């Protein structure tokens, strides 16, 4: 944000903004983690993930937390019994066009071999060889460079993808 | 009206209200510094005794503060002596017994307190204690202090360090970091607004000898008082801070005893410029004013004269 | 032994009672006893319940439920469906490279 | 305009069971729940004190009514056993927040008679024994009345009292703290009621009486059958009950910022 | 649906008092709990 | 009508969740099963 | 809110919660990357039971015996594999564990990690790395006898 | 019923409750608390002991102020019924061997 | 919270025509403590004031209707009154709370014209200096005189006296005699020893305490009623009075050295009344 | 701050109460061959005295007589006098009794809103503390 013409770090809580977009989070009564809907107004949010890094050496409460660890099954895992249902070509990712095609072209969207293969052609046209080391500048995992172009690149062919600085927008991080 | 300290022994007739087996223990020497005892006194714990000797000069100190103040119920000094050899876990429960005999004496329940030194810990130790809250109405301590930050973090990193070396989950790398930040910082003691009480403080209560084994981990505070105990008074604590560099820190005294800013002397700059009869106007000012909050007389009177100024807004708004 | 309401009544109602309706003492409530579950008193583990546990959309005879909803809602139905299938189809042959 | 009037009385009446406050955080709630920890710390001394105090004063009264009937005048028991029945008089005053002041008429000699009025209490007072006096078949002597006059209405307030309960019980199921203190109302009154007809099937049938005296455990099993089994109040907490992770309320955790 | 619901309740209760009226004046004793209503007294009315 | 339960919440390979408590004032998968207006949906629906 | 409770089992030698897997309750759920790197293993036990003397007549050993016998049974091991068990000896196998959750190298030389010295006595933080009846241990860690 | 981290205070019954000094005739004023909107400093006419200064005039108007005695009074009511019973306790009643006698009246 | 006798009955008690044996040849006598109210309501603790805010903002927060803050609020805004002059708004109701134009004038007058009654009484605030002069002079400190009624208002005053020829401290007491009863005895006591002087009411029928003498032979039932108004003249005390003391619980055991036995202290003090029961 | 008054009133006046009742319990204590101590005792203030109020809508609880028994009137203690929500958890707030006088129809309207003015139940309330009241002895 701008501070005397200069950009200066805010930090913003977005908390608030969430409780601000979701009042109904506030009003708990004590039956209210089991209830359908969370907020009647967007009924089709079911969890929140928060990522913020908490230095406490403890682990948090299991029933926040989840399980990220072990074996997930027994006979098989469902995660390639999944991956049988699913088809190359079927879109994930999304991105906003600051500058759209069109009206309606907001954000557009990439698949599977969309990303792969950019980053592939990236990898390719360059020269990326094993451990050699591969660069990106902050606040672009917004737009297919940080997010699609690069890691897939540090993926496909063998490299090291690095980031610098969390951010760029000043003169200290820069 | 500057007024000295009357020393005074509580005769046999009031010591058959107190209990046989602690009748041994109320004191010889006592004081009565109003004219007047009242219901309820002020009551004025200091820094520990030997003899009589050092009681009459201690009692000069808060003479001026205590004239300057005028109390109906008027003002105690309650003498403590300083170690007993015999029982290792004997002092503040002397100390107990000791004022609450004397309170049970002088048929006083309900009473507020005033201390610059060890007794303020005695206080607490009435305060924390169960089954001792209700002879204590209100705590004041001029400048001693009852936890510190330090003692705030660290303790909360051992109760922390006792769940996580419970945990097989957390790996050894933050853990080992942890033990070695605990041990980068060691507690010290508390800061010691007592000329006779920093013996006191190094050799009994806080000597790192004992207060923590396994150094640094498992600390017994059990001598004392534990964290939980403190931070479980509600007991309304004021706290006086003179207006230059103090002791005390009140950011550790008002995340324990509550959201309440301790009340600030102007006069001073640092303590010792408080016994000085400069100060005690404004010192005597807030005492007087944090006394009468919760004398019935007072607030019910106050609240009285606010209501009938009310019905006065709505008389004259009538017509 | 057993009690003529069965359960220990919880002090709030009992001080509030004997002075009649007042509570002024316990209100901070002790929170609930736990049941605990005997891990040993499960079923062994079924291979079709690891199968139907996520609860895929895809055992439907209406069509590839799932299907639909990864495809544009840009085309029209009948040409959709056809569209449809030709992903399933895509996902069989690649099932038997795969194999 | 009467029937709007009524509705919005009734709008006063219905209580709504509204969610918890949206500016509660997390630290205030915790440092009440620690206040009344304080509070209940404070009040043990006061509850066990009163405890032990009217146990002692129990025991002298017993021990004083054993000891004229060792004595031997019996009829002075059965004329000290009886209820004193007469309440304390109007000039039996309120402890009154502040002493009363020198020479107060009221309003200083300024009399209104018009709220000097006295006046109706609502709801009318009346209780199962005025059937039994201002009913038909009065009694001659109504503090004095047989015994089976008394069995009937024990046997009916029984099943009135049974039946209102179980009608409430349907309507309005309550829980928690209000709920149990109802349920324990309604129970005392039940065990009361039973050990009064059984105080009758004792007084009439000497038989029973003396078996029931003979044995211990016979009258325990006596008791169970009908329906007087003690009251359990469970122990008193002076400080937090150490949490599992699985012992967090129902609902979303308040905001800490 | 809940303004017309709670309209719906004042009109049937002038109803019914007018029909427990119109029964009062062809002298049927109702009793209280035949009346569906059964804290009703007729006599309030 | 509270709608609500704990059937939303994802259980995988066997439900040790409190069972009194799955679907509260919702229909459960047992009661559309039982009440379907269709009738013997197809062989070669499987 | 005995409809409504996050399962707490008594016994997780079976170490039931990396297998049935109930979903966190709340609303927030809290992911940071870095818990990645830790083991989830369930907590130590109150009862450390492999220290018990199998007496015929002590209690928490025919508590354990029979616990460890439908274990087997819900594994299907008992009937199945291995049609008669007689349980009289307390037995542990135990492995030299770091609780790391991949296999690993050597960052000063790029060489496989060095066999860690064998386990003398066992301890708390050895509780997990044990053979039990039924539970989890990562093949990173037994790798060596 | 459910387990909830605030205190358990009976909430959403107590409508509202506003406090009021109240000057009983006595002049001794109290604080009690009422659901509407009440006025502070209320002066109090008929009050408890305002009712008893009250009896006591009317019982003057008769001269019944004195005494009653129960133990000078010698009255010989004897009568002894065989199964009674004290209705004024009712939760715990019992079948004695009675003795009859009137209740005492005060007309006024 | 007091209930009048609504149609509730009384019974006297039965001068039993039988003159009791006992009653005549072992002795047994009545004795009354009488105690009067507190006048005022015991002095709270900080601690019970903190919580009283916090009871307070609870009851503000979760009332039945919330946003609404009286029932005339509650009305008003629904634009129906409740009042008898059947006004709105609520500041105006309180105004002319009775719609008595007198009854305003009395609220002016005492506005002007009333101050609380200061809760502290000049008897109690006690002296160690001349009191610490009299014990160190004559070396023996007995009790200060509790004479006064108007000492403490806050707890329990109880009523000690003592026998001329004794010399020790005691209850009123009075011999039982032949046909009258226990209730009746304590009654003919109060009222014959202070002369119909005493208003004086009794909570119960049956004797509270009991007492042995083995140097008399006698039992002795203490009994506790309560002092309503009157002028307790201590002339007309048969037993022989010196002094009577107006005592609270707490100063029972200081009188135990003048006191005539070590049981009746601690009997006593089992049924004397307190109004807080810290102690 | 009434309730913390109360209590203290309240505890005042149990051990009063007690003193007139121990008669009859006692007597009742041989012929049950219960035992007599603190068990006892505060189960039987328990049932006097807590005595909770129910919605009234519903007319089955305003039913219920047996708390105003003749010994239930004569152990209760005054501390429900001294504070107005006591009186409202034994009793309900003096104005949801009355409409709900008309909610279970067993009120006209009309003399449910002549009785329920303020400066009515102002008047009522005090003198139901202070133990004033008007007395029919003839109910019907």
């Amino acid at each position: 944000e701008v501070k005397q013409g200069v950009l200066v770090e805010r930090n913003m809580h977005f908390w608030d903004m969430i409780y601000n977009v979701i009042p109904e989070l506030g009003l708990s009564y004590p039956g209210q983690r089991f209830q359908w809907v969370h907020s009647q107004e967007f009924f089709f949010l079911k969890k929140v993930v928060i990522t913020d890094h908490n230095m406490n050496l403890l682990g948090v409460t299991p029933m926040r937390k989840m399980l990220v660890w072990g074996p997930f099954s027994y006979y098989e895992q469902r995660l390639r019994r999944l991956s049988a249902l699913l088809h190359p070509d079927d879109p994930i990712l999304a991105l906003e066009d600051p500058h759209p095609a069109l009206e309606d072209k907001l954000h557009i969207t990439y698949s599977h071999r969309n990303c792969i293969n950019a980053g592939f052609l990236f990898g390719n046209l360059m020269g990326l060889k094993a451990e050699s080391r591969f660069g990106v500048m902050p606040n672009h995992h917004v737009d297919p460079v940080g997010a699609i172009v690069a890691p897939y690149a540090a993926l496909t062919t063998g490299a090291v993808l690095v980031h610098i600085h969390s951010d760029m927008f000043t003169d200290d991080h820069a | 009206q500057h007024a000295s300290f009357t020393p005074f022994s509580i005769q046999p007739w009031q010591a058959r209200c107190v209990g046989a087996s602690r009748r041994k223990l109320l004191p010889q020497m006592l004081m009565y510094h109003g004219a007047r005892l009242g219901p309820r006194p002020l009551i004025i714990l200091d820094h520990s005794t030997k003899g009589e000797a050092g009681v009459a000069e201690a009692a000069r100190k808060y003479e001026s503060i205590l004239s300057q103040l005028s109390w109906d119920y008027g003002a105690v000094y309650i003498p403590l002596h300083a170690q007993c050899t015999d029982s290792s876990k004997d002092l503040l429960e002397q100390s107990c017994q000791r004022i609450c005999a004397v309170m049970d004496a002088l048929d006083v329940r309900w009473t507020h307190f005033l201390t610059y030194s060890y007794g303020a810990l005695v206080a607490v130790r009435m305060a924390s204690s169960q089954e001792f809250p209700h002879r204590v109405g209100t705590l004041m301590s001029l400048d001693t202090p009852l936890v510190t930050r330090e003692f705030l973090r660290n303790m909360e990193q051992r109760e922390d360090i006792a769940k996580a070396e419970r945990d097989i989950n957390v790996p050894e790398d933050g853990l080992a970091f942890a033990k070695q930040a605990l041990l980068s910082s060691l507690e010290g003691p508390l800061p010691c607004p007592a000329a006779e009480d920093e013996s006191l403080y190094r050799d009994y209560l806080f000597d790192p000898n004992r207060i923590f084994g396994a150094g640094g981990l498992v600390r017994d505070e059990s001598r004392y008082v534990p964290l939980k105990s403190l931070l479980g008074v509600r007991h309304p604590v004021q706290l006086i801070v003179p207006s230059a560099n103090p002791l005390s820190d009140a950011a550790a005294h008002s995340e324990v005893f509550g959201h309440r800013r301790p009340a600030v002397v102007k006069c001073c700059q640092r303590h010792e410029d408080l016994f000085k009869e400069s100060a005690a106007k404004e010192v005597a000012g807030v005492l007087g004013a944090w006394m009468r909050r919760f004398e019935p007389d007072c607030f019910i009177s106050k609240r009285y004269e606010q209501a009938a100024n009310e019905m006065g807004q709505l008389m004259l708004s009538t017509a | 032994n057993r009690s003529l309401l069965g359960y220990p009544l919880r002090r709030a109602a009992a001080m509030e009672m004997l002075y009649g309706g007042i509570c002024i003492q316990h209100l901070a409530q002790p929170p609930f006893p736990l049941r605990k579950i005997q891990s040993e008193s499960l079923p062994p583990p079924s291979l079709q319940g690891e199968r139907d546990d996520l609860e895929l959309e895809v055992k439907d005879s209406t069509g590839n439920v799932m299907g639909y909803r990864l495809f544009p809602v840009n085309i029209g139905i009948r040409a959709r469906t056809e569209s449809v299938r030709v992903r399933s189809e895509d996902c069989y042959k690649r099932f038997l490279a795969q194999k | 305009n009467e029937e709007k009037w009524a509705q919005a009385a009734m709008e006063y009446l219905h209580e709504k069971r509204h969610c918890n406050d949206s500016r509660k955080r997390q630290h205030d709630v915790d440092n009440e729940r620690r206040m009344a920890f304080a509070f209940d710390r404070y009040c043990s001394v006061n509850e066990k004190i009163f405890t032990e105090r009217l146990s002692r004063l129990s025991d002298r009264m017993t021990e004083a009514l054993e000891t004229i009937k060792q004595l031997g005048m019996d009829h002075a028991l059965e004329e000290a056993l009886m209820l004193s029945s007469e309440q304390p008089p109007l000039n039996f005053r309120r402890p009154t927040l502040t002493p009363p002041v020198a020479g107060y008429e009221p309003g200083f000699g300024l009399d209104v008679p018009q709220l000097r009025s006295r006046q109706a209490e609502y709801p009318p007072v009346g209780r199962p024994t005025d059937a039994m006096e201002f009913g038909e078949e009065k009694d001659p002597s109504f503090p004095l009345v047989e015994s089976f006059r008394v069995e009937d209405l024990t046997t009916q307030c029984l099943n009135e009292l049974e039946e209102r309960h179980g009608e409430i019980r349907e309507a309005a199921p309550t829980t928690g703290v209000e709920g149990e203190a109802w349920e324990a109302y309604v129970a005392l009154q039940k065990k009361a009621l039973a050990r009064q007809q059984l105080i009758f099937e004792l007084c009439n049938n000497g038989e029973l009486r003396e078996r029931y005296d003979s044995d211990v455990a016979f009258r325990q099993r006596v008791w169970e059958e009908r329906g007087m089994l003690p009251l359990e109040i469970e122990r008193e907490r002076l400080h937090e009950e150490p949490r599992h992770y699985a012992q967090e309320p129902a609902y979303h955790p308040f905001r800490k910022m | 649906q809940f303004r017309k619901l709670q309209d719906t309740f004042w009109s049937n209760r002038k109803v019914l008092v007018n029909r427990v009226k119109s029964m009062y004046n062809q002298g049927a004793r109702t009793s209280a709990k035949d009346m569906p209503i059964k804290t009703i007294n007729i006599k309030a009315f | 009508v509270w709608l609500g339960g704990t059937a939303a919440n994802t259980s995988l390979g066997r439900d040790v969740m409190p069972s009194t408590g799955k679907y509260i004032n919702i229909v459960s998968p047992t009661d559309v099963a039982a009440n379907i207006s269709a009738g013997a949906m197809p062989p070669e629906a499987n | 809110d005995t409809m409504f409770q996050y399962p707490v089992y008594e016994n997780e030698l079976d170490t039931p919660h990396l297998f049935n897997i109930t979903e966190p309750p709340d609303f927030f759920v809290y992911w940071n990357v870095s818990d990645f790197e830790r083991t989830s293993y369930p907590p130590l036990p109150e009862e450390d039971h492999r220290l018990l003397l199998p007496l015929s007549g002590s209690a928490p050993w025919k508590q354990h015996r029979k616990r460890s016998l439908k274990y087997l049974r819900k594994h299907e091991i008992l009937p199945n594999y291995l049609p008669h068990v007689r349980q009289d000896v307390n037995l542990s196998v135990v492995f030299p564990g770091v609780y790391a959750t991949r296999a690993r190298l050597c960052e000063e030389t790029g060489e496989p990690l060095p066999p860690p010295p064998p386990v003398s006595r066992m301890t708390h933080r050895n509780f997990w790395m044990t053979a039990h009846c039924g539970n989890y241990i990562e093949l990173a860690d037994l790798q060596h006898p | 019923g459910m387990f909830a981290e605030e205190l358990s205070i009976e909430r959403s019954r107590f409508p509202r409750f506003h406090s009021t000094f109240t000057i009983q005739t006595d002049g001794s004023l109290n604080e009690r608390e009422f659901e509407f909107a009440v006025p502070p400093i209320v002066t109090l006419f008929h009050d408890r002991l305002s009712a008893h200064r009250e009896r006591q005039l009317e019982l003057a108007k008769i001269g019944k102020l004195r005494k009653e005695r129960n133990w000078e009074t010698e009255q010989k009511g004897e009568e002894s019924v065989s199964m009674a019973c004290n209705a004024l306790a009712f939760p715990y009643c019992i079948p004695k061997n009675m003795l009859k006698r009137s209740r005492v009246v005060d007309p006024l | 919270g007091f209930h009048s006798q609504h149609r509730t009955p009384v019974l006297p008690q039965v001068p039993a025509a039988e003159v009791q044996q006992a009653a005549s040849e072992s002795k047994v006598r009545v004795a009354y403590l009488l105690h009067r109210q507190p006048v005022v309501k015991p002095t709270p603790h900080p601690l019970e004031m903190e919580m009283a805010f916090l009871l307070q903002r609870e009851h503000q927060r979760y009332s039945r209707h919330e946003s609404s803050e009286s029932a005339t609020h509650f009305m008003a805004q629904r634009g129906q009154s409740i009042d008898a002059l059947n006004r709105t708004d609520p500041r105006q109701i309180q105004s002319n709370f009775f719609g008595l134009e007198l009854y305003q004038d009395a609220m002016r007058v005492v506005l002007q014209r009333y101050k609380p009654e200061r809760r502290v009484t000049p008897r109690d605030l006690w002296d160690p200096a001349t009191y610490g002069s009299s014990n160190a002079n004559s070396n023996a400190s007995s009790p200060p005189t509790r004479h006064s009624l108007h000492r403490k208002l806050d707890d329990y005053l109880h009523l000690i006296v003592r026998d001329e020829a004794s010399g020790k401290w005691t209850v009123p007491q009075t011999e039982l005699r032949g046909r009258e009863t226990l209730r009746m005895a304590a009654e003919r006591a109060i009222a014959t020893d202070n002369g119909e002087g005493l208003d004086c009411y009794v909570w119960s029928n049956a004797p509270q305490a009991t007492v042995p003498n083995a140097n008399d032979g006698s039992w002795l039932f203490i009994y506790v009623a309560t002092y309503l108004s009157g002028r307790p003249k201590f002339s007309e005390f048969r037993p022989k009075t010196i002094d009577h003391a107006w005592v609270t619980r707490h100063e029972m055991m200081q009188y135990e050295e003048n006191f005539q036995s070590p049981e009746l202290v601690r009997v006593l003090l089992d049924i004397s009344a307190d109004s807080t029961f810290e102690s | 701050m009434n309730d913390i008054y109360a209590r203290r009133l309240a505890q005042a006046t149990m051990f009063h109460q007690l003193m007139r009742c121990h008669g009859t319990l006692w007597a009742a204590t041989q012929v049950t061959k219960e035992q007599m101590d603190y068990n006892f005792i505060r189960e039987e203030f328990m049932r006097v005295n807590g005595r909770r109020a129910m919605p009234l809508l519903l007319g089955a609880a305003a039913n219920e007589n047996l708390h105003q028994l003749h010994l239930s009137h004569l152990s209760e203690h005054c501390a429900w006098g001294e504070s107005a929500r006591a009186l409202a958890v034994q009793r309900q707030t003096p104005l949801s009794q009355r409409v709900a006088a008309l909610g279970r129809m067993a009120e006209t309207i009309h003399q449910v809103k002549t009785a329920s003015t303020v400066q009515n139940l102002f008047n009522e309330q005090i003198s139901c503390m202070e133990g004033i009241s008007s007395f029919e002895e003839e109910p019907l």
